[PDB]
Protein backbone atom coordinates (compact mmCIF):
# COMPACT_ATOMS: atom_id res chain seq x y z
CA UNK A 1 0.00 0.00 0.00
CA UNK A 2 0.63 3.24 -0.43
CA UNK A 3 1.33 5.94 2.57
CA UNK A 4 2.41 9.59 1.73
CA UNK A 5 2.29 10.97 4.83
CA UNK A 6 5.06 8.71 5.67
CA UNK A 7 8.18 7.01 3.34
CA UNK A 8 9.00 4.05 5.91
CA UNK A 9 11.67 3.30 3.61
CA UNK A 10 13.30 6.61 3.68
CA UNK A 11 13.69 6.15 7.31
CA UNK A 12 14.57 2.78 7.20
CA UNK A 13 17.87 3.69 5.12
CA UNK A 14 18.35 6.65 6.85
CA UNK A 15 19.57 4.66 9.97
CA UNK A 16 21.72 2.05 7.88
CA UNK A 17 23.73 5.21 6.62
CA UNK A 18 24.07 6.80 10.03
CA UNK A 19 25.41 2.94 10.98
CA UNK A 20 27.89 3.41 7.63
CA UNK A 21 28.55 7.15 8.56
CA UNK A 22 29.62 6.20 12.01
CA UNK A 23 32.29 3.09 11.02
CA UNK A 24 34.07 5.34 8.02
CA UNK A 25 35.03 8.22 10.97
CA UNK A 26 36.23 5.69 12.63
CA UNK A 27 38.59 4.63 10.07
CA UNK A 28 39.49 7.69 8.88
CA UNK A 29 40.66 8.65 12.43
CA UNK A 30 42.37 5.79 13.51
CA UNK A 31 44.07 5.99 10.02
CA UNK A 32 45.05 9.72 10.44
CA UNK A 33 46.03 9.60 13.93
CA UNK A 34 48.60 6.42 13.58
CA UNK A 35 47.44 4.40 16.44
CA UNK A 36 44.70 2.15 17.33
CA UNK A 37 43.53 3.69 20.34
CA UNK A 38 42.70 7.26 20.43
CA UNK A 39 40.17 7.96 22.86
CA UNK A 40 38.94 5.88 25.93
CA UNK A 41 36.09 4.56 23.53
CA UNK A 42 38.28 2.38 21.80
CA UNK A 43 39.63 0.19 24.34
CA UNK A 44 39.87 1.14 28.04
CA UNK A 45 41.78 -1.37 29.76
CA UNK A 46 43.76 -1.01 26.24
CA UNK A 47 44.31 1.79 27.07
CA UNK A 48 45.44 1.64 30.73
CA UNK A 49 48.32 -0.77 30.08
CA UNK B 1 3.73 9.30 24.43
CA UNK B 2 6.42 6.55 24.25
CA UNK B 3 7.66 8.45 21.47
CA UNK B 4 8.03 11.61 23.57
CA UNK B 5 9.54 9.26 25.97
CA UNK B 6 12.18 7.90 23.35
CA UNK B 7 13.00 11.88 21.96
CA UNK B 8 13.86 13.23 26.29
CA UNK B 9 16.18 10.02 26.24
CA UNK B 10 17.68 11.35 23.34
CA UNK B 11 18.26 14.87 24.76
CA UNK B 12 19.77 13.37 27.87
CA UNK B 13 21.91 11.45 26.23
CA UNK B 14 22.78 13.94 23.48
CA UNK B 15 24.00 16.40 26.94
CA UNK B 16 25.48 13.19 28.94
CA UNK B 17 28.05 12.75 25.84
CA UNK B 18 28.44 16.54 25.86
CA UNK B 19 29.94 16.65 29.12
CA UNK B 20 32.20 13.18 29.26
CA UNK B 21 34.44 13.48 25.67
CA UNK B 22 34.96 16.24 27.52
CA UNK B 23 36.13 15.21 30.65
CA UNK B 24 38.03 12.42 28.66
CA UNK B 25 40.04 14.92 26.76
CA UNK B 26 41.18 16.93 29.63
CA UNK B 27 42.28 13.60 31.85
CA UNK B 28 44.40 12.20 28.66
CA UNK B 29 46.21 15.59 29.56
CA UNK B 30 46.70 15.12 32.61
CA UNK B 31 47.59 11.77 32.07
CA UNK B 32 50.66 13.09 29.90
CA UNK B 33 51.45 15.73 32.31
CA UNK B 34 51.74 13.07 35.43
CA UNK B 35 54.22 10.97 33.10
CA UNK B 36 56.26 13.72 32.45
CA UNK B 37 56.12 14.73 36.33
CA UNK B 38 57.40 10.45 36.96
CA UNK B 39 60.52 11.28 34.02
CA UNK B 40 61.06 14.57 36.14
CA UNK B 41 61.44 12.35 39.60
CA UNK B 42 63.84 9.99 38.32
CA UNK B 43 66.30 12.86 37.26
CA UNK B 44 66.19 14.07 40.49
CA UNK B 45 67.45 10.32 42.05
CA UNK B 46 70.56 11.34 40.06
CA UNK B 47 73.80 11.63 43.03
CA UNK B 48 75.99 13.81 40.98
CA UNK B 49 73.60 16.57 40.80
CA UNK B 50 75.03 19.64 42.49
CA UNK B 51 72.01 21.61 44.67
CA UNK B 52 71.38 24.53 41.64
CA UNK B 53 70.83 21.92 39.69
CA UNK C 1 45.73 55.58 28.98
CA UNK C 2 49.43 54.99 28.36
CA UNK C 3 50.78 52.67 30.77
CA UNK C 4 54.64 51.70 29.86
CA UNK C 5 57.32 52.51 32.39
CA UNK C 6 54.68 52.78 35.33
CA UNK C 7 53.45 50.44 37.52
CA UNK C 8 49.81 51.00 38.70
CA UNK C 9 48.74 51.88 35.86
CA UNK C 10 49.56 48.24 34.21
CA UNK C 11 47.74 46.78 36.82
CA UNK C 12 44.51 49.25 37.25
CA UNK C 13 44.58 48.27 33.62
CA UNK C 14 44.32 44.42 33.94
CA UNK C 15 42.02 45.20 36.46
CA UNK C 16 39.46 46.82 34.24
CA UNK C 17 40.03 44.60 31.38
CA UNK C 18 39.21 41.58 33.49
CA UNK C 19 36.13 43.34 35.03
CA UNK C 20 34.94 44.24 31.48
CA UNK C 21 35.63 40.54 30.51
CA UNK C 22 33.48 39.21 33.69
CA UNK C 23 30.40 41.77 32.79
CA UNK C 24 30.74 40.62 28.72
CA UNK C 25 29.61 37.22 30.15
CA UNK C 26 27.08 38.22 32.20
CA UNK C 27 25.51 40.76 29.52
CA UNK C 28 25.93 38.13 26.65
CA UNK C 29 23.70 35.77 29.22
CA UNK C 30 21.35 37.68 29.85
CA UNK C 31 20.95 38.62 26.08
CA UNK C 32 20.51 35.22 25.35
CA UNK C 33 17.82 35.08 27.92
CA UNK C 34 15.62 37.62 26.36
CA UNK C 35 16.24 36.01 23.43
CA UNK C 36 14.95 32.52 24.69
CA UNK C 37 11.69 34.17 25.91
CA UNK C 38 11.27 36.05 22.52
CA UNK C 39 11.49 33.03 20.92
CA UNK C 40 9.56 31.04 23.25
CA UNK C 41 6.33 33.45 22.10
CA UNK C 42 7.12 33.51 18.39
CA UNK C 43 6.56 29.58 18.26
CA UNK C 44 3.45 29.92 20.36
CA UNK C 45 1.74 32.34 17.93
CA UNK C 46 1.69 29.98 15.00
CA UNK C 47 -0.06 27.44 16.82
CA UNK C 48 -2.38 29.74 18.42
CA UNK C 49 -3.28 31.38 14.86
CA UNK C 50 -3.90 27.35 13.25
CA UNK C 51 -6.33 27.23 16.57
CA UNK C 52 -8.09 30.02 15.75
CA UNK C 53 -8.26 28.90 11.80
CA UNK D 1 17.43 41.14 6.47
CA UNK D 2 15.32 44.11 7.57
CA UNK D 3 14.96 44.51 3.75
CA UNK D 4 13.28 41.11 3.58
CA UNK D 5 11.03 41.51 6.75
CA UNK D 6 9.95 44.54 5.53
CA UNK D 7 9.10 42.91 2.49
CA UNK D 8 7.11 40.36 3.93
CA UNK D 9 5.66 42.82 6.08
CA UNK D 10 4.19 44.51 2.74
CA UNK D 11 2.69 41.92 1.27
CA UNK D 12 0.29 40.67 4.22
CA UNK D 13 -0.85 43.94 3.57
CA UNK D 14 -1.57 44.26 -0.38
CA UNK D 15 -1.49 40.85 -1.32
CA UNK D 16 -4.39 37.64 -1.30
CA UNK D 17 -3.29 34.24 -2.16
CA UNK D 18 -4.89 33.01 -5.32
CA UNK D 19 -6.60 29.50 -4.00
CA UNK D 20 -9.12 31.65 -1.75
CA UNK D 21 -10.56 34.05 -4.38
CA UNK D 22 -10.66 31.08 -6.94
CA UNK D 23 -12.52 28.93 -5.06
CA UNK D 24 -15.08 31.63 -4.08
CA UNK D 25 -15.16 32.90 -7.85
CA UNK D 26 -16.14 29.75 -9.33
CA UNK D 27 -18.94 29.32 -7.11
CA UNK D 28 -20.27 32.14 -6.76
CA UNK D 29 -20.20 31.56 -10.64
CA UNK D 30 -22.57 28.58 -10.35
CA UNK D 31 -24.72 30.48 -8.14
CA UNK D 32 -25.47 33.06 -10.55
CA UNK D 33 -26.59 30.43 -13.06
CA UNK D 34 -28.83 29.17 -10.80
CA UNK D 35 -30.25 32.33 -9.82
CA UNK D 36 -30.62 33.43 -14.11
CA UNK D 37 -32.30 30.00 -14.21
CA UNK D 38 -34.70 31.23 -11.85
CA UNK D 39 -35.41 33.90 -14.37
CA UNK D 40 -36.26 32.01 -17.52
CA UNK D 41 -38.41 29.16 -15.61
CA UNK D 42 -41.13 32.04 -14.27
CA UNK D 43 -40.75 33.75 -17.62
CA UNK D 44 -41.19 30.55 -19.56
CA UNK D 45 -43.96 30.47 -17.19
CA UNK D 46 -45.04 33.90 -17.61
CA UNK D 47 -46.21 32.97 -21.66
CA UNK D 48 -49.71 31.59 -19.68
CA UNK E 1 -6.09 15.07 17.08
CA UNK E 2 -2.26 16.82 16.49
CA UNK E 3 -1.93 20.25 18.50
CA UNK E 4 -4.53 18.90 21.09
CA UNK E 5 -3.80 19.27 24.36
CA UNK E 6 -1.73 16.19 24.78
CA UNK E 7 0.54 17.30 21.98
CA UNK E 8 1.42 21.06 23.89
CA UNK E 9 1.69 18.50 27.25
CA UNK E 10 4.46 15.82 26.30
CA UNK E 11 6.16 19.26 24.62
CA UNK E 12 6.03 20.92 28.50
CA UNK E 13 7.31 17.60 29.87
CA UNK E 14 10.40 17.28 26.96
CA UNK E 15 11.23 21.14 28.19
CA UNK E 16 11.05 20.29 31.74
CA UNK E 17 13.44 17.53 30.90
CA UNK E 18 16.07 19.67 28.91
CA UNK E 19 16.10 21.76 31.92
CA UNK E 20 16.90 18.45 34.63
CA UNK E 21 19.92 18.61 32.59
CA UNK E 22 21.37 21.75 32.35
CA UNK E 23 20.03 23.00 36.03
CA UNK E 24 21.90 26.38 36.35
CA UNK E 25 20.50 27.82 33.01
CA UNK E 26 17.66 30.78 32.80
CA UNK E 27 16.99 30.40 29.44
CA UNK E 28 16.07 26.73 29.78
CA UNK E 29 13.76 28.29 33.13
CA UNK E 30 12.41 30.74 30.77
CA UNK E 31 11.35 28.53 27.95
CA UNK E 32 9.47 25.94 30.55
CA UNK E 33 7.71 29.14 32.29
CA UNK E 34 6.33 29.94 28.59
CA UNK E 35 5.49 26.08 27.85
CA UNK E 36 3.71 26.60 30.97
CA UNK E 37 1.78 29.55 29.82
CA UNK E 38 0.65 27.52 26.34
CA UNK E 39 -0.36 24.16 28.16
CA UNK E 40 -2.90 26.48 30.43
CA UNK E 41 -3.52 28.46 27.64
CA UNK E 42 -4.74 25.74 25.50
CA UNK E 43 -6.69 23.97 28.29
CA UNK E 44 -8.50 27.37 29.17
CA UNK E 45 -9.33 27.85 25.55
CA UNK E 46 -11.19 24.04 25.57
CA UNK E 47 -12.79 25.13 28.44
CA UNK E 48 -14.05 28.08 26.97
CA UNK E 49 -15.74 26.41 24.20
CA UNK E 50 -17.78 23.84 26.35
CA UNK F 1 33.14 22.33 21.76
CA UNK F 2 32.97 22.44 17.32
CA UNK F 3 31.23 18.73 17.74
CA UNK F 4 29.18 19.87 20.47
CA UNK F 5 27.87 23.64 18.34
CA UNK F 6 27.29 21.17 15.65
CA UNK F 7 25.10 19.34 16.91
CA UNK F 8 23.63 21.74 18.41
CA UNK F 9 23.39 24.40 15.43
CA UNK F 10 23.53 22.23 11.82
CA UNK F 11 20.77 20.32 9.93
CA UNK F 12 20.45 16.70 8.63
CA UNK F 13 20.56 17.14 5.16
CA UNK F 14 18.76 13.80 4.46
CA UNK F 15 15.81 14.34 6.52
CA UNK F 16 15.03 18.01 5.61
CA UNK F 17 15.31 16.48 1.80
CA UNK F 18 13.08 13.62 2.49
CA UNK F 19 11.07 16.41 4.37
CA UNK F 20 10.91 18.48 1.23
CA UNK F 21 9.64 15.26 -0.92
CA UNK F 22 6.64 14.34 1.26
CA UNK F 23 5.79 18.05 1.00
CA UNK F 24 6.40 18.83 -2.60
CA UNK F 25 4.07 15.41 -3.11
CA UNK F 26 1.53 16.87 -0.48
CA UNK F 27 0.56 19.95 -2.20
CA UNK F 28 0.69 18.89 -6.03
CA UNK F 29 -1.65 16.33 -4.81
CA UNK F 30 -3.91 18.66 -2.56
CA UNK F 31 -4.01 21.05 -5.43
CA UNK F 32 -5.70 18.35 -7.65
CA UNK F 33 -8.19 17.31 -5.15
CA UNK F 34 -8.93 20.81 -4.63
CA UNK F 35 -9.48 21.55 -8.38
CA UNK F 36 -12.36 18.12 -8.11
CA UNK F 37 -13.48 19.93 -4.73
CA UNK F 38 -14.45 22.95 -6.54
CA UNK F 39 -15.94 20.71 -9.49
CA UNK F 40 -18.11 19.15 -6.48
CA UNK F 41 -20.39 22.48 -6.90
CA UNK F 42 -20.35 22.25 -10.59
CA UNK F 43 -21.26 18.71 -10.27
CA UNK F 44 -24.21 19.95 -7.97
CA UNK F 45 -24.93 22.52 -10.68
CA UNK F 46 -25.49 20.30 -13.88
CA UNK F 47 -27.28 18.55 -10.58
CA UNK F 48 -29.38 21.54 -9.69
CA UNK F 49 -30.42 22.98 -13.20
CA UNK G 1 -27.67 20.22 6.48
CA UNK G 2 -24.49 19.73 3.90
CA UNK G 3 -22.19 21.91 1.85
CA UNK G 4 -22.15 21.40 -1.31
CA UNK G 5 -22.28 25.27 -1.92
CA UNK G 6 -19.97 26.48 0.95
CA UNK G 7 -18.13 23.59 -0.45
CA UNK G 8 -16.37 23.36 2.86
CA UNK G 9 -14.76 20.11 1.01
CA UNK G 10 -12.37 22.75 -0.54
CA UNK G 11 -11.98 24.95 2.56
CA UNK G 12 -10.76 22.48 3.51
CA UNK G 13 -8.97 21.22 1.57
CA UNK G 14 -7.22 24.66 1.78
CA UNK G 15 -6.13 24.56 4.50
CA UNK G 16 -4.30 21.08 4.88
CA UNK G 17 -2.52 22.79 1.80
CA UNK G 18 -1.65 25.56 4.31
CA UNK G 19 -0.43 22.86 6.30
CA UNK G 20 2.23 21.57 3.77
CA UNK G 21 2.80 24.81 2.64
CA UNK G 22 4.62 25.57 6.14
CA UNK G 23 6.36 22.34 5.79
CA UNK G 24 8.02 22.95 2.56
CA UNK G 25 8.76 26.49 3.84
CA UNK G 26 10.66 25.37 6.64
CA UNK G 27 12.35 22.30 5.05
CA UNK G 28 13.60 24.87 2.31
CA UNK G 29 14.78 27.38 4.78
CA UNK G 30 17.05 25.22 6.94
CA UNK G 31 18.28 23.21 3.68
CA UNK G 32 19.73 26.31 2.03
CA UNK G 33 21.11 28.12 5.72
CA UNK G 34 22.74 24.27 6.47
CA UNK G 35 21.94 25.26 10.18
CA UNK G 36 18.28 23.20 12.12
CA UNK G 37 18.73 26.58 14.43
CA UNK G 38 17.63 29.56 12.33
CA UNK G 39 16.46 31.89 15.03
CA UNK G 40 14.55 32.09 18.58
CA UNK G 41 11.44 30.30 16.78
CA UNK G 42 13.72 27.09 16.61
CA UNK G 43 14.26 26.62 19.90
CA UNK G 44 14.87 28.81 23.11
CA UNK G 45 17.35 26.65 25.06
CA UNK G 46 19.52 25.88 22.07
CA UNK G 47 19.86 29.30 21.27
CA UNK G 48 21.32 30.18 24.19
CA UNK G 49 23.80 27.09 24.48
CA UNK H 1 24.21 14.21 7.55
CA UNK H 2 25.78 17.64 8.49
CA UNK H 3 26.98 19.97 5.08
CA UNK H 4 28.61 23.20 6.87
CA UNK H 5 30.74 21.31 9.62
CA UNK H 6 33.75 18.35 8.64
CA UNK H 7 34.55 17.82 12.36
CA UNK H 8 36.89 14.99 11.08
CA UNK H 9 38.98 17.60 9.07
CA UNK H 10 39.40 19.38 12.09
CA UNK H 11 40.71 16.07 13.70
CA UNK H 12 43.17 15.32 10.96
CA UNK H 13 44.69 18.85 10.96
CA UNK H 14 45.07 18.18 14.60
CA UNK H 15 47.14 15.48 14.52
CA UNK H 16 49.15 16.78 11.37
CA UNK H 17 50.16 19.56 13.78
CA UNK H 18 51.41 16.51 15.89
CA UNK H 19 53.59 15.40 13.34
CA UNK H 20 54.48 18.59 12.27
CA UNK H 21 55.71 19.74 15.65
CA UNK H 22 57.87 16.40 16.19
CA UNK H 23 59.17 16.65 12.37
CA UNK H 24 60.74 20.10 12.86
CA UNK H 25 62.30 18.79 16.37
CA UNK H 26 64.00 16.00 14.09
CA UNK H 27 65.25 18.42 11.72
CA UNK H 28 66.37 21.38 14.35
CA UNK H 29 68.72 18.52 16.34
CA UNK H 30 69.74 16.54 13.12
CA UNK H 31 71.04 20.09 11.89
CA UNK H 32 72.52 21.08 15.28
CA UNK H 33 74.51 18.00 16.08
CA UNK H 34 73.16 18.80 19.40
CA UNK H 35 70.33 17.32 21.67
CA UNK H 36 70.22 20.25 23.68
CA UNK H 37 69.38 23.67 21.25
CA UNK H 38 67.80 25.66 24.24
CA UNK H 39 66.34 25.65 27.59
CA UNK H 40 63.37 23.29 25.97
CA UNK H 41 65.17 20.31 24.99
CA UNK H 42 66.70 19.82 28.89
CA UNK H 43 67.07 23.03 31.36
CA UNK H 44 69.00 21.69 33.96
CA UNK H 45 70.78 19.57 31.37
CA UNK H 46 71.62 22.78 29.65
CA UNK H 47 73.14 24.28 32.30
CA UNK H 48 75.48 21.26 33.41
CA UNK I 1 37.98 50.79 -9.32
CA UNK I 2 36.41 47.74 -11.66
CA UNK I 3 34.39 46.51 -8.50
CA UNK I 4 32.98 49.39 -7.67
CA UNK I 5 32.13 50.18 -11.06
CA UNK I 6 30.45 46.12 -11.12
CA UNK I 7 28.26 47.11 -8.49
CA UNK I 8 27.09 50.33 -10.29
CA UNK I 9 26.77 48.91 -13.54
CA UNK I 10 25.46 44.46 -13.43
CA UNK I 11 22.10 43.22 -12.77
CA UNK I 12 22.09 40.02 -10.30
CA UNK I 13 21.15 37.01 -11.72
CA UNK I 14 19.30 35.15 -9.63
CA UNK I 15 16.89 38.01 -9.14
CA UNK I 16 15.84 38.71 -12.39
CA UNK I 17 15.53 34.81 -13.08
CA UNK I 18 12.65 34.52 -10.08
CA UNK I 19 11.67 38.04 -11.57
CA UNK I 20 11.39 37.03 -14.73
CA UNK I 21 9.49 33.43 -13.69
CA UNK I 22 7.04 35.64 -11.72
CA UNK I 23 6.06 37.89 -14.42
CA UNK I 24 5.83 34.80 -16.43
CA UNK I 25 3.38 33.07 -14.44
CA UNK I 26 1.70 36.21 -14.17
CA UNK I 27 1.19 36.86 -17.35
CA UNK I 28 -0.05 33.34 -18.22
CA UNK I 29 -2.79 33.84 -14.95
CA UNK I 30 -3.62 37.35 -16.34
CA UNK I 31 -4.33 35.54 -19.60
CA UNK I 32 -6.50 32.71 -18.41
CA UNK I 33 -8.36 34.92 -16.39
CA UNK I 34 -8.94 37.29 -19.51
CA UNK I 35 -10.07 34.18 -21.12
CA UNK I 36 -12.53 33.89 -18.79
CA UNK I 37 -13.51 37.18 -18.71
CA UNK I 38 -14.71 37.91 -22.13
CA UNK I 39 -16.36 34.77 -21.21
CA UNK I 40 -18.36 36.77 -18.83
CA UNK I 41 -20.25 38.73 -21.35
CA UNK I 42 -20.22 35.87 -23.23
CA UNK I 43 -21.58 33.81 -20.21
CA UNK I 44 -24.44 36.34 -19.20
CA UNK I 45 -25.13 36.75 -22.97
CA UNK I 46 -25.46 33.41 -23.99
CA UNK I 47 -28.02 32.80 -21.89
CA UNK I 48 -30.03 35.26 -23.66
CA UNK I 49 -33.99 34.61 -22.35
Amino acid sequence: AQVINTNSLSLLTQNNLNKSQSALGTAIERLSSGLRINSAKDDAAGQAI
Amino acid sequence: QAQAQNSQYALARTFATQKVSLEESVLSQVTTAIQTAQEKIVYAGNGTLSDDD
Amino acid sequence: TPVEGNNVEKEKAAAAIDKTNRGLKNSLNNVLTVRAELGTQLSELSTLDSLGS
Amino acid sequence: DRALGQKLQMSNLVDVDWNSVISSYVMQQAALQASYKTFTDMQGMSLF
Amino acid sequence: KSSSLSGSLQSFFTSLQTLVSNAEDPAARQALIGKAEGLVNQFKTTDQYL
Amino acid sequence: LTSARSRIEDSDYATEVSNMSRAQILQQAGTSVLAQANQVPQNVLSLLR
